[PDB]
């Protein structure tokens, strides 16, 4: 407002609000790896 | 009053007895974990 010594200040705005829905999808991925490999190949095929 | 009366079958299945002699008594067993083993060996021998 600036409001003066003697204004009788009205109302005022208040924003207006928007909400924004994130849909939060997955993203998958699967390889496939052969029990020959993993028992017999001393790299960690897991973590790796 | 053929009903009132189920037959005794056997306390284990069976089956054909086969035999187990399988060069596995007399060859060399070895533990490997790897894709594969190798052996090394001399095909011929030294001078003198």
């Amino acid at each position: 407002g600036w409001a003066s010594e003697t204004a009788a200040l009205s109302e005022t705005a208040t924003p207006q609000i928007d909400r924004i829905t994130i849909p939060l999808h997955e993203l998958a991925a699967m390889p496939k790896a052969s029990q020959r490999l993993l028992d017999d190949s001393a790299f960690d095929i897991e973590t790796w | 009053g053929g009903y009132l009366v189920d037959p005794q079958t056997s306390e284990t299945i069976r089956g054909v007895l086969r035999s187990t002699a399988s060069l596995r008594q007399i060859a060399s067993v070895v533990n490997v974990e790897a894709t594969s083993f190798d052996v090394l060996v001399d095909k011929t021998d030294m001078g003198s």
